[PDB]
């Protein structure tokens, strides 16, 4: 890690082209020599490399994973890596070694951390939740029981509470992932917000959004808004002609709905799975990512663009059969 | 160089890429490198593939 | 620009009161605290005699009295919120009456995470050293001996985290703590013995393997018994070794106890308080034995009777005993040996005027003299009040027997609107029963709006009062639909109907819905002594606050701000919204601005174009941290109160698009208390803002010229060279601004407390300070009293 509010100069990789959120994995595949060169100085000193974000901020990525594929002549360095720390660009310079300005993450105390009573602090620790909406009002009127010291009451108080926000986001990503209830998701609040941004089909632009948003309650906030009013995904490269929604996003295996894929010849593929959706070839099964899957290609009926590619395969009663995986990149969420 | 016109693919060597070129033909040989999508003539893929996040 | 804020009123609520023997070594004395403020008394037969007030440069969080051994009485101990200890000792020179102090230190640790039950503080029965909860895992020990003038400590490690509570033990062969904690096998009540040499813990006497699950509270019963009580929710418990003793009384399960004092040195009585007013005494039941020990057979728990809500209690003598409150007035109360006919063994002696928590005021001159009043709301539950302050300071009082929200002046029927909630309870009948008549039930006429346009626990129910504004009578009482929560209230002028109209906004909350998907924005009219339905209008949300934008009704719906219309037809249209991505709840304006807020400080300019009869976003500045209130100073510059206890003052730029669009901070300031609502107003400098906050304070805040700011700052810089503080504590130390991790040094405002003490101060230090820079002086100190 870095020194919060430092300025560091990083290596960044120009093969790269995803917007990185921390606590991601980001898959890599890397053929020309320069790239290899980079990664194995890493290994030596500090493993740590820039993601740009398209240029004013950008995400750090430690490097955990590394394999060798020596393969007809030509070596194919198999990478994987992770988010760390946001920041923003002071200069980069092509020798491409960027100077860089660490973002800190703003952390801030509870609501009621100045208006709690001094006798009723010893009263705001709770026994531990049973595994209900009749308990989460009991939370509620206990821990803000002091808003009537304010003018604002506690209802409102709730919706600005990193824990109560939490759970309701939680409670719609089990509709989503049947396999989501247990320690899937941290309890830090400020490491659960950057865990749902990769988690949630949504366009660059309010990527690059959840990323400048300081407070980890704001940024909850933000992804429960986005969770709520948009309904709909379309396609970007046509806008009015939606392809799927909400309602039909589903979790093929664990590794939750939306899971960064990798194709041979190394292009990231963040693919969400759906059931069905509205708006090119033959069942294809090589180098399939969903196994006991056979893929076909898909494309939308206005703008003719990649959408992503439909599964079908025939095993025995096998669960599911009829489902899709559209891109993230090509993704546009709208409200219906 | 020696590159693959048709999946994309990358050799060390000119001998490795003519031994591999003579296996896709099939009425239908340049693959996408991104999308795995089939075309025929290299002035489809030229314009699709540029079509694609790049 | 710069500004000048003052204490126009001190701090009303007490936050912690001891007995000891700190003035004189034979005098009873009752110490008192009003966050700020340290109140010593002295107990006569009759009451309190009043000694000494002074102001400490930090809101006291800790405070106990101590007698070391070989000391001519008992010494004083304080901790801020700021981490300063200091120990204090009384010197009285014939006449002169000084609080000298002994050791003065600070201990805030670089790293820490502040503890869940907040900072505790403890001091050993021998006197051998002060213990400090300040973060979780870490016990801070400051040795006594009198080498130890900046108070050096050190540090252990404590393997329990959630910690709630913890005493130094009574009667035991080295200083024992003794506290209750959590882990997730449940709660468990522990102790350990503390080392000096070592400096770490040893083996404690005793450890008890579960307790209540939520027990809250550790009392260290003196040497008679000895060891330790803990109560909790339902049940009461002893702990020492080998002895246990549980009672579960029927009397205190309806609420939780979270204030005791200990009546006599032996143990055998102890007072207890909850969170509803109420006064228990909790008697330890101790059996003589046969051979000069004595054990402890039974416990036992008798209602007293019902104070105010109670925050601390002490009892001093012949049955007085005090009751320190936040809520309500501090009270002095009798207690008597026979029950009476109602059953209450309590009756009150004294009453103390209790300002906090201040929710919503008015600046009014009802006398039309042209001086200026100031009407608020005062209170919560039973402790509901309004308090009329004049010019010393005249204190009226109106009880209301419920909470007041909200409180606007209405003089075209001399009279006044005021929002309330009162609490009711489900009854096996299907009802709401109250728990004590009060000013909604207690009216003269009632009304129960109907509209149907949305056709045994706790439940809120708000009502609109209004109240005359001579007798200060519950005229009428309006209340609102059921499962209704009413926010914000205006009263003002429709544009060109010259009806003045009473204005609510409301919302509809219920528990299965975690954002507002509902409400009502509804106009009253009172002239025919009575209220009248003049049209309500459904909104698709909460209606945060409303203001009077020239003749047309300024509306925040969530996000939305929105301006209504007042159409020729007695009804409201929309005219045009100004959507926004932060939840509109804060909303003032300046003529033909607009100032949006959220509660984690947004701060969000806009501007009405005429011509364009839309509004247009002029600039915005996000930060993310909690703000209380947000008020216009003027055009440019903007005030509000932020994090913990702290003043910020925005302004807009001196030529680029992002850089005209991006409000500039000028002012940053630590006040010392929580501002709920601004309000304009007053009872050479410009603009005059007066703000009341829970602790009862209310304070001024005005502007200056760049000549008097920089006049005023070098002066304060002298005034702290000369001034001698409590804890000595710096003055810049205090007002800097402070959250829980930023720590800044204060700039552009000037402390008019610090100013106003230039008067105070002898002539030797009033010469010394204008050295290099007399009656020049006093003249500006002179003009800025008046304000
Ligand atoms: N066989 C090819 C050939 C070229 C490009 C791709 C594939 C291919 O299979 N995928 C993806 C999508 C389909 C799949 O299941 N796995 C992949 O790696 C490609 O992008
Ligand atoms: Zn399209
Ligand atoms: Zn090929
Ligand atoms: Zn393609």
């Amino acid at each position: 890690l870095h020194d919060d509010d430092s300025c560091q100069v990083i290596p960044v990789l120009p093969q790269v082209m995803m917007i990185l959120i921390p606590g991601q994995t980001l898959p890599l595949q890397l053929f020309h020599p320069q790239e290899v060169s980079m990664v194995r100085n890493l290994i030596q000193k500090d493993r740590t490399f820039a993601v740009l974000a398209y240029a004013q901020f950008g995400t750090t990525a430690e490097i955990y994973a590394y394999r060798e594929e020596q393969d007809f002549g030509i070596e194919i360095v198999k990478v994987k890596a992770i988010g760390r720390q946001r920041f923003k660009v002071l200069e980069l310079r092509t020798q491409q070694q960027a100077k860089v300005q660490i973002l800190p993450e703003c952390v801030l105390p509870s609501t009621m951390s100045a208006v709690q009573l001094e006798s009723l602090n010893k009263c705001q620790i709770f026994p531990s939740k049973p595994v209900s909406y009749k308990w989460w009002q009991k939370y509620q009127k206990r821990k803000f029981h002091c808003a009537n010291l304010t003018s604002w009451p506690r209802w409102l108080y709730s919706l600005y509470d990193a824990e109560t926000l939490m759970d309701r986001i939680k409670k719609q990503l089990r509709e989503w992932d049947e396999n989501l209830k247990d320690d899937s998701l941290p309890s830090n609040p400020i490491d659960f917000s950057y865990r749902v941004a990769a988690c949630l089909p949504i366009d660059d632009v309010l990527r690059i959004q959840l990323l400048k948003i300081g407070s980890a309650i704001q940024r909850l906030r933000c992804e429960l808004d986005i969770m709520n009013k948009c309904t709909s995904l379309c396609c970007k490269q046509c806008q009015e002609t939606e392809i799927t929604t909400k309602n039909e996003i589903f979790s093929l295996s664990l590794c939750g709905p939306m899971a960064a894929y990798v194709n041979p010849h190394g292009y990231v593929h963040e693919t969400l799975t759906v059931y069905k959706a509205c708006n090119i070839g033959r069942p294809s099964t090589e180098h399939s990512w969903f196994p006991g899957y056979a893929w076909t290609v898909a494309q939308c009926k206005i703008c003719a663009s990649h959408i992503g590619w439909k599964f079908t395969a025939t095993k025995k009663d096998m669960s599911p059969q009829k489902f899709w995986g559209l891109t993230r990149s090509a993704l546009l969420p709208t409200i219906p | 160089k020696h590159k693959c016109k048709y999946c994309s693919k990358v050799f060390g060597t000119d001998s490795s890429l003519q031994i591999h070129l003579r296996s896709h033909t099939g009425e239908r040989p340049f693959v996408c490198s991104v999308c795995g999508h089939r075309f025929t003539t290299k002035g489809n893929l030229k314009v699709h593939f540029h079509r694609h996040p790049q | 620009s710069y500004n000048y804020v003052v204490t126009a009123q001190k701090p009303t609520a007490v936050n912690g009161c001891v007995t000891g023997h700190f003035t004189s070594a034979e005098d009873l004395n009752l110490l008192i605290a009003k966050n700020t403020r340290l109140e010593i008394y002295v107990v006569t037969a009759e009451g309190l005699r009043p000694v000494k007030e002074v102001g400490m440069y930090g809101k006291i969080a800790v405070m106990e009295l101590f007698r070391p051994k070989g000391e001519s009485k008992d010494l004083l101990f304080i901790l801020t919120a700021k981490y300063n200890a200091c120990i204090l000792e009384y010197k009285q020179s014939g006449e002169s009456i000084d609080i000298i102090t002994r050791a003065h230190g600070n201990v805030q640790d670089r790293i820490g995470r502040p503890s869940e039950t907040g900072i505790i503080g403890i001091i050993d029965p021998e006197c051998r050293m002060i213990g400090l909860r300040l973060y979780d895992g870490l016990f801070k020990v400051i040795p006594l001996d009198r080498d130890n003038k900046e108070l050096k400590a050190f540090n252990i490690r404590l393997e329990e985290l959630h910690v709630i509570d913890v005493k130094f033990l009574y009667g035991c062969q080295a200083p024992t703590i003794c506290f209750v904690y959590q882990d997730p096998q449940g709660r468990h009540v522990k102790t350990y013995e503390v080392s000096l040499r070592e400096k770490e813990f040893n083996k404690g006497p005793w450890k008890q393997e579960n307790v209540e699950a939520e027990a809250s509270m550790v009392i260290a019963v003196p040497e008679p018994f000895g060891g330790a009580i803990i109560i909790g929710q339902e049940s009461i418990t002893y702990h020492n070794g080998d002895k246990y003793l549980a009672i579960a009384p029927p009397i205190i399960k309806q609420s939780t106890i979270v204030c005791h004092n200990r009546v006599d040195p032996n143990g055998s009585r102890y007072l207890l308080g909850d969170m509803e007013g109420r006064l228990f005494m909790l008697l330890l039941e101790k059996e003589e034995q046969m051979d000069g020990t004595v054990t402890l057979k039974d416990l036992r728990v008798e209602l007293l009777g019902e104070t105010s809500i109670a925050e601390c209690l002490t009892y001093l003598d012949n049955g007085v005993v005090f009751v320190g409150s936040r809520l309500g007035d501090s009270q002095l109360v009798k207690l008597n040996v026979d029950s009476n006919e109602q059953g209450s063994y309590v009756v009150a002696m004294e009453t103390f005027t209790n300002l906090g928590p201040i929710v919503d005021m008015c600046v009014v001159d009802l006398e039309r003299q042209g001086q200026g009043q100031l009407v608020t709301c005062s209170g919560a539950f039973k402790e509901g009040s309004l308090r009329i302050i004049r010019n010393k300071l005249h204190i009226r009082t109106v009880p209301l027997y419920e909470s007041p929200r909200k409180i606007c002046y209405q003089e075209v029927s001399q009279c006044f609107g005021v929002l309330s909630s009162r609490i009711e309870v489900q009854d096996t009948s299907g009802g709401t029963t109250a728990l004590r008549p009060s000013a909604s039930t207690q009216a003269l006429s009632s009304s129960v709006s109907s509209s149907k346009l949305f056709s045994g626990e706790e439940v809120e129910v708000h009502n609109l009062l209004i109240i005359d504004q001579h007798t200060f009578e519950v005229l009428h009482a309006h209340q609102f639909l059921q499962n209704e929560y009413a926010l914000s209230l205006v009263s003002c002028k429709l544009g060109k109907d010259p009806n003045t109209y009473f204005i609510v906004g409301t919302a509809m909350v219920y528990p299965e819905e975690a954002e507002p998907k509902q409400g009502r924005i509804v106009v009253f009219q009172y002239s025919d002594g009575k209220l009248q339905t003049v049209a309500e209008k459904e909104v698709k949300g909460a209606v945060y606050s409303m203001v009077e934008f020239n003749g047309k009704l300024l509306a925040s719906i969530n996000s939305t701000v929105r301006l209504y219309e007042w159409t020729t037809e007695k009804e409201l249209r929309t005219e045009c919204n100004h959507y926004n991505n932060i939840m509109a709840l804060y909303l003032k304006t300046k003529g033909d601005f607009i100032l949006v807020g959220d509660l984690m400080r947004s701060v969000l300019l806009l501007a009405y174009k005429p011509m364009e009869g839309n509004f247009e976003e002029i600039a915005r500045d996000f930060n993310p941290n909690w703000m209380s209130a947000v008020e216009i100073l003027d055009d440019d510059n903007f005030l509000g109160a932020e994090n913990a206890f702290n003043l910020f003052v925005c302004q807009k730029d001196s030529t680029t698009d992002e850089e005209r669009q991006h409000l500039q901070e000028v002012g940053l300031f630590h006040l010392g208390e929580f501002v709920n609502v601004f309000c304009h107003g007053s009872l050479p400098t410009q603009g005059s803002v007066l703000f009341g906050t829970v602790n009862g304070m209310i304070g001024l805040v005005t502007s200056l010229s760049e000549s008097w700011y920089n006049l005023l700052l070098d002066m304060q810089n002298r005034l702290n060279k000369v001034i001698k503080s409590v804890g000595k504590i710096e003055h810049s130390f205090w007002r800097s601004f402070h959250t829980e991790r930023k720590t800044e040094p204060a700039t552009g405002f000037i402390d008019g407390d610090l100013i106003e003490s230039f008067l105070d101060i002898s002539r030797p230090k009033m010469q010394e300070v204008v050295a290099n820079l007399a009656d020049d002086l006093i003249k500006v100190v002179e003009e800025l009293t008046r304000i």
